[PDB]
């Protein structure tokens, strides 16, 4: 009982029009009702190499988009899911679109001149925005699939690593490798207001309804939440050590030191999830700074080079020394980490060649394993779940972009038995 | 006063001290050594003070927990010297590594602490969001890695200077 | 690291300072002080009216360093351990072995006056 | 025994990589065993970091003998992968370098880097 | 041109106004001019512009950005019979 | 006898900024695990340089105005007797103590650190059976 | 101010290369020995006295 806060509860009574700024937590459910063992699995070979993204928008007809290091923005439809995404138009860049000065504040040549990296469609549907390494947002109308507005990004660096649409509105968050975080509105096509703060490139961007997004950085083990308005923002950092691990299991494998955070998705308010090169899927929670769950190595260790590849020498029994059993071993990154939001549910992807779906716990202090999508291979790169349907009952169709190379370079052995294209799967129930 | 002379004014070597310290890091006068001087001194006091106190005590617990947790944010100390016995030992050349002048030309972009100097004072470089045009900014650990050129600057990607401007006006009219 | 006379330690004890907490005081660093083995000859050899200055001297915080001389005469076993490092910072109070090392560049002398120590050529004072 | 010794541990490859990864925007780094050959050379090196699985192994097994002439440190490192992405390179360098520079922000981080390789020698 | 955000959109049926803090972004130009922004935020309503109001306009430091905050009336000629008059001369 | 019955606004006044020192919450803000909302980097700094670059109370007092400011909807000003002192007095306390927006005079202060807690202060095990129950 | 600390140290770093013989890059060319000379007789170094 006391004075101001029924008098702050007076004043909040008569506040009016806060939907996304009031928060949304997990609702909803489904993540048991899933079939994984029967659920149909197709896969689909484009013609470009070196896939790089995928957005779809959803209506309040569904609709799907790929580009790849052909640098070409491409139009597809998968309205229909019983059938393989098929293509409606596409937009190819090349080097005719090369700026002129090349060294200018300009960069307003209308199409990307060099490798694109990231997509991601405007909510309302009326508009498209392809970013990468040519340092140029340059936002597309749906329909006649032409640019309607090209942004410099006004640095050197400023290279596009990921693009965020909140959701249902155009506020579009843009990430940048000069540790910048640009923000747009792409109704009005200005630049509303940038973000600092990363010790290393920021390579992975995703919001929600609400005035907030999460970034993390590569190398520097931080992701950060911001608040847009405020401009403020919060610092969660990993850092668990193998002899913490260790000497826990001597009281009884391998544990691994985390080179990086590559990925990130939100999947409410409270919590988000974040993918590693060494194979973690923390699971965050805000009011902690340490991960609330920690899951180790999702897609398995890194397969082992062969005995008689990596010594060039004829004596066999020396080929084994030299390798040094279990320590020259690596894990699968984490190069693909997307929930549906406010969901018990979330879908990670590397390439090892299966979209391991995980279950979150429903008192969200751990998550669990779901099951398999074996029917891709080799690097996937994103993941967009798209949901029909009547309301208790759904079906989805998740898909997810497949290279043969990271978005971001090479950096890759061995890939076998894939090809670029589209993997799509429907889950019912 | 925010800085107190020494007890020895012209010796021998506090004299090529400064002529150091003036010089290697770029500085206007002797006055901004101490600035740095005497605020290093209020730090390694404080340092000898809780040397003087047992441990367990909390003042040695506490207020030591809090000058090193704070002397990592401004960059002075490294992060693995996190006992008191190392913030005794750190000379005044350790905050001047911490100055806008060196801390911009040990990042590149200078050529030299004295073109570092004139590129702070111009507002060309930037620290975040806003510009700062004061060398003696001791900036921070987390600060660090931001140090550029403002965008708004012709070193950065903007518009030209006027001595450009003029002179690309100046060919035209001339041909 | 410095050298101690046998002098600053007498006008240490009438002065009611310690050594090693009363010269962190002075020098505001952490500091290791040495007595070579020509000192602690002289501090011996002081004798009897003298001797709780010799048991203020061998305390383990006080380390000692050996030296190789013929003599006792540590007024200048202090000096060669000087001239040929000069890494040395020299507490003395003795008036002639100031002269001495004044002369020296770059040798921050120690002498003890009034309540506490003072240094001298020390350009990092604060 | 092993010839890919010294290898480095989990926690040393993190220190070792976030190091290479400044020293890659400073450009004190030089990118790959035939660049690094020469630094040996010009006597210019603070440490060499070398990749266990790149094959084979003694294509830069030279530079240990090359070091050791020089008193020069030198570490293994169990990817040449995730040293691609520490030294911002598209294609997996299976050897760096770091050179001496004065002029180095990095020059207290190097140093603590270069003293926990000389603690494996 | 210029971007607007509004925070604390609360409605107060005793003035019959709809008040708000107002949160202007100048991405590159010098400020906003108070004018401009009685058209704007007119338009992204129904206010038929001498309904709003807009005086408290502090900048960011540096540019860039400035804080306020807005008042908007229904019924236009209220805003003779509210409003004070050193806001009616501007 | 005789009894005051007067009611009193400096008991139920708060006295939570009397004993609170700083570094004792910094030894908090470590051990509390939650996040505590730093803001950006440029966001900070005073006036391209000059003043230094914020003290947490300062982000904190200057926090205080913006959250009146928005509900008050007005903005408070120039008043003269006291700004000659608290913008004279608190800027100098900047440039005296405060070294890359982090505080540095805390540790110059005759204000001890026990008298703060001082063994828990009040309601204290005085007795034999009170230090029995904090063992429970 | 700035300009004649400059031009001090910039002075007074060339007389610290006439006093004693400082340390200077390393060796970045081709050639070994030494341009200005050996002496015989020199012997620059600090003699342990007793
Ligand atoms: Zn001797």
């Amino acid at each position: 009982f006391d004075a101001g806060d029924l008098d702050k509860d007076i004043i909040a009574s008569r506040l009016k029009e806060d939907v996304a700024e009031q928060q949304g937590r997990v609702f909803r459910y489904f993540g048991d009702k899933l079939l994984i063992s029967e659920a149909k699995q197709s896969f689909t070979r484009v013609g470009e190499n070196n896939l790089t993204c995928i957005s779809c928008f959803q209506p309040v007809r569904l609709f799907a988009y790929t580009v790849s290091k052909d640098l070409q923005l491409t139009k597809y439809d998968i309205t229909d899911f019983s059938k393989r995404p098929k293509k409606l138009k596409y937009a190819k860049g090349g080097a005719k679109y090369i700026p002129t000065s090349k060294h200018e504040y300009e960069n307003t040549t209308e199409g990307h001149y060099d490798e694109i990296l990231t997509v991601a469609a405007s909510p309302d549907g009326k508009y498209v925005v392809t970013g990468g390494r040519d340092r140029k947002l340059i936002v597309w109308s749906t329909e006649s699939l032409s640019p309607v507005k090209v942004i410099p990004t006004k640095d050197r660096r400023g290279e596009v690593l990921s693009l965020a649409f909140r959701k249902n509105s155009d506020q579009l968050y843009a990430s940048c490798a000069d540790f910048k975080i640009r923000t747009y509105s792409i109704n009005q096509f200005s630049q509303l207001e940038i973000l600092y703060g990363h010790h290393d490139i920021v390579e992975d961007i995703s919001a929600l309804a609400m005035e907030r997004c999460v970034t993390v950085g590569a190398r520097d083990r931080t992701a950060m939440l911001w608040k847009i308005p405020d401009e403020t923002r919060l610092t969660f950092r990993g850092g668990d050590e193998p002899q913490k691990l260790l000497r826990r299991w001597m009281k009884e494998p391998l544990f691994f030191c985390e080179g990086s955070i590559d990925v990130v998705s939100m999947v409410d308010d409270f919590h988000f999830i974040t993918g590693s090169d060494n194979g973690n899927i923390c699971l965050w929670s805000l009011a902690k700074k340490k991960p609330i769950f920690t899951e180790r190595i999702a897609h398995g260790i890194l397969p082992e080079p062969s005995f008689n590849d990596i010594s060039g020498e004829t004596d066999e029994e020396l080929r084994k020394r030299q390798l040094q059993g279990k320590k020259l071993l690596q894990p699968f990154w984490i190069t693909s980490l997307y929930a549906i939001p406010y969901s018990n549910v979330f879908i990670s992807g590397s390439w090892s060649g299966s979209l391991k779906v995980w279950k979150i716990s429903d008192n969200l202090r751990s998550f669990e394993l779901l099951g398999e999508l074996s029917g891709a291979k080799g690097v996937v790169t994103k993941i967009q779940v798209v949901e029909s349907g009547k309301h208790g009952k759904e079906k989805f169709r998740i898909l997810a972009s497949i290279a043969k190379e990271h978005r971001l370079g090479r950096w890759i052995a061995n890939v076998s038995g894939a090809r670029n294209g589209i993997y799509s799967a429907v889950i019912d129930q | 006063k925010t800085y107190s002379t020494p007890k020895r004014p012209y010796e021998s070597s506090r004299l090529d001290a400064e002529l150091k310290l003036a010089g290697e890091f770029g500085l206007k006068n002797k006055k901004e050594i101490y600035r740095i001087s005497f605020q290093l001194s209020k730090i390694r006091r404080a340092a000898r003070d809780l040397l003087t106190r047992d441990e367990k005590d909390p003042k040695r617990l506490f207020e030591g927990n809090a000058l090193i947790r704070r002397l990592v944010r401004v960059g002075v100390l490294s992060e693995d010297k996190k006992k008191l016995d190392y913030v005794l030992a750190l000379k005044v050349e350790d905050f001047l590594e911490r100055r806008l002048q060196t801390q911009v030309y040990k990042l590149g972009l200078a050529k030299s602490v004295h073109h570092a100097r004139v590129l702070i004072t111009q507002r060309h470089i930037a620290v975040g969001k806003q510009i700062v045009n004061i060398p003696s900014f001791m900036v921070r650990l987390d600060s660090e890695k931001h140090i550029d050129f403002a965008p708004t600057s012709p070193f950065g990607g903007a518009r030209p200077g006027r001595v450009a401007r003029r002179n690309a006006a100046r060919k035209a009219e001339a041909s | 690291q410095v050298l101690i006379d046998t002098n600053f330690i007498n006008f240490s004890i009438q002065k009611k300072v310690d050594i090693v907490r009363g010269m962190m005081d002075c020098l505001l660093a952490k500091c290791n002080p040495l007595i070579t083995d020509c000192v602690m000859a002289e501090l011996e050899k002081l004798g009897p009216k003298y001797r709780i200055a010799l048991k203020l001297a061998r305390d383990p915080r006080i380390k000692r360093l050996s030296c190789s001389h013929k003599g006792t005469y540590a007024d200048d076993c202090l000096v060669h351990r000087v001239l040929q490092h000069k890494c040395y910072i020299v507490a003395t109070n003795d008036a002639g072995l100031k002269q001495r090392i004044r002369k020296i560049p770059g040798i921050p002398l120690m002498s003890v006056g009034g309540h506490a120590y003072v240094i001298e050529k020390l350009p990092d004072v604060f | 025994n092993p010839k890919a010794f010294p290898l480095a541990d989990a926690a040393l490859t993190q220190q070792i990589l976030d190091v290479v990864q400044q020293a890659a925007n400073l450009r004190q780094l030089k990118k790959g065993a035939n660049e690094a050959t020469k630094t040996l050379n010009r006597g210019i090196s603070e440490f060499i970091i070398m990749a266990a699985d790149c094959e084979p192994i003694e294509i830069l097994l030279h530079l240990p003998l090359l070091c050791e002439d020089k008193n020069v440190p030198y570490v293994f490192v169990p990817s040449r992968v995730a040293l691609g992405r520490a030294c911002g390179v598209s294609r997996p360098v299976i050897a760096a370098s770091i050179t001496t520079n004065d002029a180095s922000a990095i020059k207290t981080q190097i140093y603590a880097v270069k003293d926990k390789i000389e603690t494996l020698l | 041109a210029v971007t607007i955000r509004t925070r604390k959109v609360i409605s107060n049926p005793l003035l019959a106004r709809k008040q708000f803090v107002v949160d202007v972004l100048h991405p590159n130009r010098a400020n906003v001019s108070k004018d401009e922004l009685r058209e704007k935020l007119a338009e992204v309503y129904k206010a038929e512009k001498d309904a709003v109001s807009v005086f408290g306009f502090r900048t960011q430091f540096g540019g860039g950005k400035s804080v306020g905050f807005g008042l908007v009336y229904n019924s236009v000629a209220e805003a003779k019979k509210f409003e004070p008059t050193y806001r009616l001369v501007r | 006898t005789h009894f005051e019955d007067r009611f009193d606004a400096r008991e139920h006044k708060d006295r939570s900024n009397k004993s609170r020192m700083q570094a004792m919450e910094e030894y908090i803000r470590e051990s509390s695990d939650q996040p505590d909302w730093s803001a950006s980097i440029g966001a900070d700094i005073v006036n391209h340089g000059r003043g230094g670059i914020k003290s947490l109370r300062d982000t904190e007092k200057e926090r205080r105005v913006t959250s009146f400011e928005e509900d008050n909807f007005t903005r408070l000003n120039i008043t003269n007797k006291a700004e000659k002192r608290k913008q004279k007095q608190r800027e100098r306390n900047a440039r005296m103590n405060v070294i890359g927006g982090e505080d540095f005079g805390i540790f110059s202060s005759k204000r001890k650190l026990e008298d703060s807690t001082s063994r828990r202060g009040a309601k204290k095990t005085r007795s034999a059976w009170d230090r029995a129950q904090r063992r429970l | 101010s700035r300009v004649k600390k400059r031009k001090k140290y910039q002075k007074a770093q060339k007389k610290l290369k006439s006093v004693r013989a400082v340390y200077s890059g390393g060796q970045s060319g081709v050639y070994e020995g030494e341009k200005t000379g050996i002496k015989k007789g020199l012997t620059r170094s600090v003699k342990f006295k007793n």
